[PDB]
RNA sequence: GGUAUG
RNA sequence: ACUGACGCUCAGGUGCGAAAGCGUGGGGAGCAAACAGGAUUAGAUACCCUGGUAGUCCACGCCGUAAACGAUGUCGACUUGGAGGUUGUGCCGGCGUGGCUUCCGGAGCUAACGCGUUAAGUCGACCGCCUGGGGAGUACGGCCGCAAGGUUAAAACUCAA
């Protein structure tokens, strides 16, 4: 019954505190985006340069979940 | 008799010491401020300077990331010190520029 | 003699 | 022997108050913040080594704070014991009888640890103080201080300890 998600691909840019991350897009606006839940409790962890899937909200689209890593 | 003062007058020019300072990838601007203090301070004591960039597990995959910050450095320390060497390649899961006096 | 980090 | 309740407590007040610190002037062996150098180290603004100034000492004046602690307000009464210490004293080494004090422990108390006649027991008098953590003994104001600062003393906010 969910809304659906933009899934978009981007860079890690910074880690921040926390499983916090500035993540630049591929249409090139720059997320906060923090890490899913499957990936924290899987331990993928995510660097600075990483690749990612990040997905967005039309709600508000300087935040997103990064759901993978390349 | 007399070597006392020549002893002194051998050890009155001072042997050069290599100074270390280890950076890393992700390594903040305050932080990287405090070390390049560090260095400066060597230099001008007439210290060699072997700067270090420690890679951990994949930051690996990412080399150019680290290359940056010893590019970096040197930039910082241009008109101060000399590249005796810069790293090619990541030897161990490490990058070792040494710098040396002007 | 400082037992930096599995 | 004498006085005859003259007592206890005490907001405000007044004084005293380790060390560091401050002012003026002395003094300066040893020690030693700062500092200089030598090392150690990834770095080592340290610990270690060689030095070393303030200071530590004296006088006078200031400051007024400390884990200034028994982390235990002051005064009075009452309530089993044991072992010591210390300081009086009476009586014939012993047998008492006061003051202070260390340790153990009974009842009781206590969340427990423990306290336990020097109570944290049982009571009474008066005073001081507390009211979730952080923010904070901070800000603002007042008072005090040459200054360093001290004292009185919040709130927003945030946390679910
Ligand atoms: C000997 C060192 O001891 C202390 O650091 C210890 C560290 O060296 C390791 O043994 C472990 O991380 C310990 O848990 C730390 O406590 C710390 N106080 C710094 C000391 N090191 C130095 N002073 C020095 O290397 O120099
Ligand atoms: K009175
Ligand atoms: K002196
Ligand atoms: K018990
Ligand atoms: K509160
Ligand atoms: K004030
Ligand atoms: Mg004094
Ligand atoms: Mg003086
Ligand atoms: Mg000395
Ligand atoms: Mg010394
Ligand atoms: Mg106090
Ligand atoms: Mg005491
Ligand atoms: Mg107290
Ligand atoms: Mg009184
Ligand atoms: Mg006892
Ligand atoms: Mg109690
Ligand atoms: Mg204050």
């Amino acid at each position: 019954a969910k809304e659906d998600n933009i899934e978009m691909q981007g860079t890690v840019l910074e880690t921040l505190p926390n499983t916090m991350f500035r993540v630049e897009l591929e249409n090139g606006h720059v997320v906060t985006a923090h890490i899913s839940g499957k990936m924290r409790k899987n331990y993928i962890r995510i660097l600075t340069g990483d690749k990612v899937t990040v997905e967005l909200t039309p709600y508000d689209l300087s935040k997103g979940r990064i759901v993978f890593r390349s | 008799e007399k070597s006392k003062s020549s002893k002194e007058q051998k050890k009155k020019q001072k042997v050069i010491q290599v100074k270390e300072i280890k950076f890393r990838p992700g390594t903040d601007e305050g932080d990287y401020q405090v070390k390049l203090r560090s260095l400066i301070r060597f230099l001008e004591e007439g210290d060699k300077a072997k700067i270090t960039l420690r890679f951990r597990g994949r930051e690996m995959a990412h080399q150019q990331i680290g290359m940056e910050v010893l590019n970096r450095v040197k930039d910082d320390l241009q008109e101060l010190a000399v590249v005796e060497s810069f790293p090619t390649k990541i030897e161990g899961r490490q990058m070792i520029m040494v710098l040396a006096p002007k």
